[PDB]
RNA sequence: UCAGUAACGGCGAGUGAACAGGGAAGAGCCCAGCGCCGAAUCCCCGCCCCGCGGCGGGGCGCGGGAAAUGUGGCGUACGGAAGACCCACUCCCCGGCGCCGGGGGGCCCAAGUCCUUCUGAUCGAGGCCCAGCCCGUGGACGGUGUGAGGCCGGUAGCGGCCCCCGGCGCGCCGGGCCCGGGUCUUCCCGGAGUCGGGUUGCUUGGGAAUGCAGCCCAAAGCGGGUGGUAAACUCCAUCUAAGGCUAAAUACCGGCACGAGACCGAUAGUCAACAAGUACCGUAAGGGAAAGUUGAAAAGAACUUUGAAGAGAGAGUUCAAGAGGGCGUGAAACCGUUAAGAGGUAAACGGGUGGGGUCCGCGCAGUCCGCCCGGAGGAUUCAACCCGGCGGCGCGGUCCGGCCGUGCCGGCGGGGCGGAUCUCCCGCUCCCGUCGGCGGGGGACCGCCCCCCGGCCGGCGACCGGCCGCCGCCGGGCGCAUU
RNA sequence: GGGCCCGGGGGGCCACGCGUCCCCCGCGAGCGCACGGGGUCGGCGGCGAUGUCGGCUACCCACCCGACCCGUCUUGAAACACGGACCAAGGAGUCUAACACGUGCGCGAGUCGGGGGCUACGAAAGCCGCCGUGGCGCAAUGAAGGUGAAGGCCGGCGGCGCGCCGCCGGCCGAGGUGGGAUCCCGAGGCCUUCCAGUCCGCCGAGGGCGCACCACCGGCCCGUCUCGCCCGCCGCGCCGG
RNA sequence: UGGAAUGCGAGUGCCUAGUGGGCCACUUUUGGUAAGCAGAACUGGCGCUGCGGGAUGAACCGAACGCCGGGUUAAGGCGCC
RNA sequence: GCCGUCGCUGGCAGUCGGCAGAGCGAGAAAGAGAGUGGCGCGGACGCUACGCCGCGACGAGUAGGAGGGCCGCUGCGGUGAGCCUUGAAGCCUAGGGCGCGGGCCCGGGUGGAGCCGCCGCAGGUGCAGAUCUUGGUGGUAGUAGCAAAUAUUCAAACGAGAACUUUGAAGGCCGAAGUGGAGAAGGGUUCCAUGUGAACAGCAGUUGAACAUGGGUCAGUCGGUCCUGAGAGAUGGGCGAG
RNA sequence: CCCAUAUCCGCAGCAGGUCUCCAAGGUGAACAGCCUCUGGCAUGUUGGAACAAUGUAGGUAAGGGAAGUCGGCAAGCCGG
RNA sequence: UUAAUUAAAACAAAGCAUCGCGAAGGCCCGCGGCGGGUGUUGACGCGAUGUGAUUUCUGCCCAGUGCUCUGAAUGUCAAA
RNA sequence: UUAGUGACGCGCAUGAAUGGAUGAACGAGAUUCCCACUGUCCCUACCUACUAUCCAGCGAAACCACAGCCAAGGGAACGGGCUUGGCGGAAUCAGCGGGGAAAGAAGACCCUGUUGAGCUUGACUCUAGUCUGGCACGGUGAAGAGACGUUUUUUCACUGA
RNA sequence: GCCUCACGAUCCUUCUGACCUUUUGGGUUUUAAGCAGGAGGUGUCAGAAAAGUUACCACAGGGAUAACUGGCUUGUGGCGG
RNA sequence: UUGGAUUGUUCACCCACUAAUAGGGAACGUGAGCUGGGUUUAGACCGUCGUGAGACAGGUUAGUUUUACCCUACUGAUGAU
């Protein structure tokens, strides 16, 4: 029964919730198990980077996050094509490929193409047969220095373009941001109806004319 | 801890703090929010006006990312840049104003609560309030709209 | 995390996801179809070589069958194929054979039973020269007549030895493949009683209907589906259904094998610490207990005697049977006996005394202490001075040296951190060899901090030494007695 | 009777220096007793080793006064109301979640690593910082589209005709009234041989700045209503302010 | 001259349990023949509360309670118990 | 007089000592002020400030709330150079005491191996009740009772022991729809021999269907076995998520 | 082997329940009741001594004859 | 016939009288079917009710509620 | 003679297969009277057996706050306890049924509960079954009537489902 | 309406109102949903959607509550002035 | 302060005798004293009522009556000071 002032509460405990309680006492054990598998995986694939294949740069969807870039799933076939990397060869040298992803704009495309060219420049490639090097294999002098890389490959960061202070021009002072904003909403709101009214008037005037 | 609680003090006192007459019974009055329009009506009306009924339009598949618009008032505007940014601009003679990009700080709309220092500034933002634009213009600043 | 949110709901009670974002993990693929290849494909039998406890590899059969009602190779929406032209190619796998570098099992690896001593027995107590019994990468735990690092098993150790299994490498034999990229030219390209629609029932947060199903209707090919309010028109965006495979991160009150615990401690904890899913009940489905402990060691009481015997009396073992085989301790209720007291208003009870007991005071000539007076004695004998040590304090009116200021000033000071403060080197890239942009770097500047040097003030009471002075204390001298 | 029991011609006074001017007519010493800020004696006596001394309470007994059986529901229980023959052991407000307020601690317009990752006790603890995603807080309001939190003065001009509106440049600036802990000033005053005049303190009428908080009055933001005149332009609008 | 007497330190905010069967008496009072009946007002009680008195008794009369010594009382008493 | 509560939001850091000077309770604001001119070596206690001290008033209590427990129980981190086989826990006690109380300390006895104080942490933490659970024991009480179906007696034997066993003899009963002789179902060794007389056989027993130690069930022909009965039940088929 | 006032089921050696076969003499209509032979048993989970009340189960009653009681319940009468 | 408080006047019964049905049927079972019972049946039968031997009789009421029969003549009337 | 029987009948509220009236035989069915009989009674007595009884052996259970003499009082309005009186003397045996508002079983009666269940129906909401229409399986051919070679409908046939 | 009575939440439906908002990738148009105000009604009138019977009965309780006795009262009954 | 017929009856009425045939309480005395006729379970019939299941201070018939050995009281029996 309610008693004086308070909040009205609706706990979701009307089922057999005690039959499905998930405790977390195995949490330290999971952390050790996952860590022990990261290490055993890093040893297995050494000297390949422990983090995994290089990932592209992508912009997060929606207006809440489109100011941020993060690691994608894989490089697009257009990005790989522009960088001259065969799509089936890309995975064999630690490049992640995403055939689903599209490139709508050039800047994002060229950002990931430079990424692939920079990664290709840091790639140390061991010959398939150690004793018999081949055309693209790295020289022996840089194979000695090859060491496993920790952390994501070429980590992705959000870098802001610092704009230095500048004298404000009379044209910026005279700009009306709020009036511009309010009129932009109104024009978008009334665009369809205005054209419909305009079209009828043309027909309305034409019928009298002819 | 159980040693600091009433039960330890209620040993030997028969009823245990629930009375000899009314006793502690299972669920008098109902369970949960029962009776809201009935024997519990005074409590609900007195403390929860508006609780019963419906108001306004429904919206299916609401996506709260579409209405994302963090706001900042003008009185906190200069905290988005460094302290030396303000003093260097204040004391410089060429008249160059620093650019404050609120979107970089994580805000979209600029609001007008507060008073600005007497110092020109260029403010970039997706949105402005009317009073924010005038206060920014009153100090010799300029509003810049970004997308 | 979104989020108890959008939504659902006698819009009551109640119910209730997703996307984005951050992480764990990360892996992608294959058909039918459309085509081209002389079915180029597959199964089985018989013989020869190899292997043979995962039945396979090669060779030979005018051996048998499957399969044109479609097997195999290429190829699948990320497009693919054929041709031409440029460019580039020798390692990739299968079946055998040989050689070189984690898992399971077995055995083993430090130091006191030292000297006294308590005990039934001890692992107890005391000691073990300077220095501090000995070892210690081992002081987890268990056992042993307490209570043990050193008595035994163990424990520690990138300790040792011996078996087997595996993994990773390197060569030989017999096979299979005769393998790719780019630019052009010409071609090819898809899953139907399914989608979709109506209606019914269920289901969902899914609301003019989220998913599923039945019945009816029943497709198209610039089509189809989705685009969270029914519908027409119109642009857009985004996928490509009705075929298929796929590790990892996730789950795990059963099973095998282990480790631990601020848990319970025999009416507890599993029903079950034990011949417990037992005994027992029910025709059956089913239901289902109680029940741990002698002692260090059986040394488990020989023998004598009364009795028909059970039982007793002695005797003996043991530290103890005042531990005697349902035996550790051994409570209360209840009972016997012994002792004391008492007794016709049931007993019991509160207050106040009195009498009598049991024991206690380990009582019964009655306290202790400071100073002072007097009588008898006796001395590691007092003060005052001298030597030495230590300590306290000092405005030493203002001594020297130190560290040092979460103080202030002066520096060609030698540096770290940070900055939404400014700006000669290079990587990629647009354009002509030029010239602009993204990204990576000096340098300057500002703030703070650390270390170096000079000047003031300043602490050493969370932070001190040397001299000097005063005072106190201690040790040793001298004082040898009206102290 | 009242006038320090007004003025004149045997018994008690908390009268008892003096130079005076004149209304009127600043410290003696001792000594002692006490109806004096709560009891002392600087007063005494008997008894004591085998039967005596002290021992509240406790064991038993007696007597006088008191005295109904507890728990429970109940207006009312000793009840002819229910449970309780007796003893032991067990036996009932817990833990999870959510919320509210109070308190304690940390940091503070921020705060929180809880998920993840790194590096015997230890499944601990330590760390991350371009792991702060994210939660809560920092902004409200409207069903929503959306909007989203002080002004005045000076000078100049345009319009209406000293006052009003619009646009331009300079100066001040987050309201006021009442109360209000505390703080601030200070008229005057805080003694010793007597005067002047100081330094440090100290008290204080009156007067001030006024914390928090409360009441009241203004203001600002969003919804809505009434009235009304203007201002803007890449879109001249069923536009925007 | 803080503008009658008297007494007394006040104001304010959060959180909050139990209760929500009552019953009795003086006076007033409704229904009822009346009831130790039913139903109201006022105040005080009992409930929650012992204690002296009414022999005995929820409510009557006196008086309210820490553990004590002395004194004195209230209401009631003083043939004997 | 004493105890506690509340109030004075009372007092005490001044234990300021021979680098000394003892006071600030008193009717009535503010200095035991500072200056400039005119022999002995001595002096109690205190102050866990969460402490200590003073003065005044007050003290009923169900339901209910709150505080304080140097009240009590179990375990955990610290600490007590803690206790303990020269005796732990537990238990008992007309022994001595402390505290308003919850309780606790010590003495004596038994016991035989572990236990406690303090600062913190934690909780399956405190019983008189619930026709509470489980176990034990009372009075009732040597009581109700050991009364359905006619019945026993004499002698001897064994034996420690005889109303009840065995033998003999009497007197009786069932009275061939039996208290006789054999089976089915059910039991499952109860059957037979020998032994025992602990427990059981509601007295006793020398006895038993008890206990113990050993034996005992023989088939072509007697049954099962085979047949079909009422019925049950696969396959084919049908239905069905299964 | 028991086959049931002790071998089975009713918690038991429980006056209950539990399917069958054989079947003597006398009296008598008779597989009635009563007595006996063959066969069996020991009085039904104890004995001794008394002979009060009240019982349970059997009897008998002068004179009356249902007056008793709700009612002839019970007993009695009749009986081959 | 109410095992274990009712043995009866209750139930049944022969008799009597109604009702459905000629098998693709009546009545009934069954989650289900080319399922099943009546039924190895066929109206002198099967199924469903009432009354209750014999004797004698069984009167009036079709408004109500039921049951039943006729229906494009025809108001309302679902989906398609 | 509140009984029985026979009559009467404006019958609270008799009556015709919800069967009315009757009637032999039958009944562990209900009722009245008469003969006979008797201990049912007047009005009780005596006798037998088995108990009870006492003894030896053996031996429970129900129940129990503490208990156990009364009058009155007041009191939860009927006390074993309390107040005032009457009074009170160990330990026991056989009986007894006044009391313990004795035991037995959380009253079946009655009410309350937003507790049920069996049953009923003109309760509310449904539901198997059943009747009915449509769509599908679902076809072949002649005629009749419609509508614009096709198409709806009626009748008559066909067979192959 | 001379005054003191003459009446009705949420949800839902229906009507009226705006150059109204939304109708979810945009635009037009139907539709639908919003916003404000009326009405449709709950008379158990602060507003469930609702017939019986039980003697075949059940459980939790109740001396809060009827059927005996007892208690107060004594109208009625009885008895007496 | 009586014996009887009718009634379960209390009550009533009548017959008969008698001195008289008075009235009452004791938990409307008295069911571990009986009986069980009535009332008041479950079976069943009739009438009235109800669509019905069922109901009826309306008739009718059939329908289990438990325990004392405790305490007291009482009756007797030993005994006790
Ligand atoms: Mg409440
Ligand atoms: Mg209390
Ligand atoms: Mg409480
Ligand atoms: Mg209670
Ligand atoms: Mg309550
Ligand atoms: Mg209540
Ligand atoms: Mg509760
Ligand atoms: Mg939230
Ligand atoms: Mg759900
Ligand atoms: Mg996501
Ligand atoms: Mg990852
Ligand atoms: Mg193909
Ligand atoms: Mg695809
Ligand atoms: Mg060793
Ligand atoms: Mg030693
Ligand atoms: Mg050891
Ligand atoms: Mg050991
Ligand atoms: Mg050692
Ligand atoms: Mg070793
Ligand atoms: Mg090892
Ligand atoms: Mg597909
Ligand atoms: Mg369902
Ligand atoms: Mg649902
Ligand atoms: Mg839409
Ligand atoms: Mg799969
Ligand atoms: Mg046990
Ligand atoms: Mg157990
Ligand atoms: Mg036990
Ligand atoms: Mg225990
Ligand atoms: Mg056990
Ligand atoms: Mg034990
Ligand atoms: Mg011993
Ligand atoms: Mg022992
Ligand atoms: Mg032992
Ligand atoms: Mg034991
Ligand atoms: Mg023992
Ligand atoms: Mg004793
Ligand atoms: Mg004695
Ligand atoms: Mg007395
Ligand atoms: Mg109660
Ligand atoms: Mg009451
Ligand atoms: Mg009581
Ligand atoms: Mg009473
Ligand atoms: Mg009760
Ligand atoms: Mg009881
Ligand atoms: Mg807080
Ligand atoms: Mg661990
Ligand atoms: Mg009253
Ligand atoms: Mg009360
Ligand atoms: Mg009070
Ligand atoms: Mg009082
Ligand atoms: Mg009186
Ligand atoms: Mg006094
Ligand atoms: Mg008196
Ligand atoms: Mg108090
Ligand atoms: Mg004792
Ligand atoms: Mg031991
Ligand atoms: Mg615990
Ligand atoms: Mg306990
Ligand atoms: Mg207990
Ligand atoms: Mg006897
Ligand atoms: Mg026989
Ligand atoms: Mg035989
Ligand atoms: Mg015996
Ligand atoms: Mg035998
Ligand atoms: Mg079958
Ligand atoms: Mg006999
Ligand atoms: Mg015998
Ligand atoms: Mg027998
Ligand atoms: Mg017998
Ligand atoms: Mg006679
Ligand atoms: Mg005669
Ligand atoms: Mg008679
Ligand atoms: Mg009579
Ligand atoms: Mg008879
Ligand atoms: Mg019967
Ligand atoms: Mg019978
Ligand atoms: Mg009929
Ligand atoms: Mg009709
Ligand atoms: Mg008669
Ligand atoms: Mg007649
Ligand atoms: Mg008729
Ligand atoms: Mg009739
Ligand atoms: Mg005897
Ligand atoms: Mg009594
Ligand atoms: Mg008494
Ligand atoms: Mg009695
Ligand atoms: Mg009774
Ligand atoms: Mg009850
Ligand atoms: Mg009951
Ligand atoms: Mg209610
Ligand atoms: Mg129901
Ligand atoms: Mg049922
Ligand atoms: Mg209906
Ligand atoms: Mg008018
Ligand atoms: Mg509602
Ligand atoms: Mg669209
Ligand atoms: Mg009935
Ligand atoms: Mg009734
Ligand atoms: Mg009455
Ligand atoms: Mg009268
Ligand atoms: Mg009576
Ligand atoms: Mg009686
Ligand atoms: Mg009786
Ligand atoms: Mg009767
Ligand atoms: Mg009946
Ligand atoms: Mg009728």
């Amino acid at each position: 029964a309610p008693s004086r002032n308070g909040m009205i509460l609706k706990p979701h405990f009307h089922k057999d919730w005690q039959r499905r309680v998930a405790t977390w006492f195995n949490q330290p054990a999971r952390k050790i198990r996952r860590r022990k598998a990261r290490q055993a995986r890093a040893r297995r694939i050494a000297p390949r980077p422990a983090a995994g294949p290089i990932r592209p740069i992508v912009r997060c969807p929606t207006v809440r996050y489109h100011t941020k870039v993060r690691a994608g799933r894989g490089f697009s076939l257009e990005e790989l094509r522009v960088a001259g990397i065969h799509k089936k060869v890309a995975r064999t040298i630690g490049i992640s490929v995403d055939p689903r992803r599209r490139n709508k704009s050039t800047e994002s495309l060229q950002a990931n193409v430079q990424r692939l060219k920079e990664y290709r420049s840091k790639l140390v490639l061991f010959p398939r047969k150690p004793s018999a090097p081949k055309k693209g294999d790295s020289s022996a002098e840089e194979l000695k220095l090859a060491t496993q890389l920790t952390g994501p490959v070429m980590p992705i960061r959000n870098v802001f373009k610092k704009e230095k202070a500048r004298v404000i021009t009379e044209e910026e002072k005279n700009f009306k941001a709020f009036a511009s904003l309010r009129m932009a909403r109104a024009n978008a709101r009334l665009f369809g109806i205005r054209a419909k009214r305009a079209k009828e008037a043309a027909e309305q005037d034409v019928e009298k004319k002819k | 801890p159980s040693r600091l609680r009433k039960t330890r003090k209620l040993r030997g006192h028969v009823s245990h703090g629930h009375g000899r007459i009314g006793k502690h019974r299972k669920h008098p009055g109902g369970r949960g929010n029962a009776g809201g329009m009935h024997h519990h009506r005074i409590n609900f009306d007195k403390y929860h006006p508006g609780y019963f009924g419906k108001v306004g339009m429904r919206h299916y598949h609401l996506k709260r990312n579409q209405s994302f618009c963090p706001t900042v008032n003008l009185d906190k505007l200069w905290t988005l840049v460094s302290e030396q940014t303000r003093v260097n601009a204040a004391k410089n003679k060429t008249g160059a104003a620093p650019i404050i990009d609120v979107v970089r700080s994580g805000y979209y709309k600029v609001l007008g609560k507060g008073k600005l220092p007497k110092q020109p500034v260029i403010v970039k933002a997706k949105f402005f309030s009317r009073r924010a634009e005038e206060k920014i213009k009153g100090v010799g600043g300029a509003c810049v709209l970004v997308a």
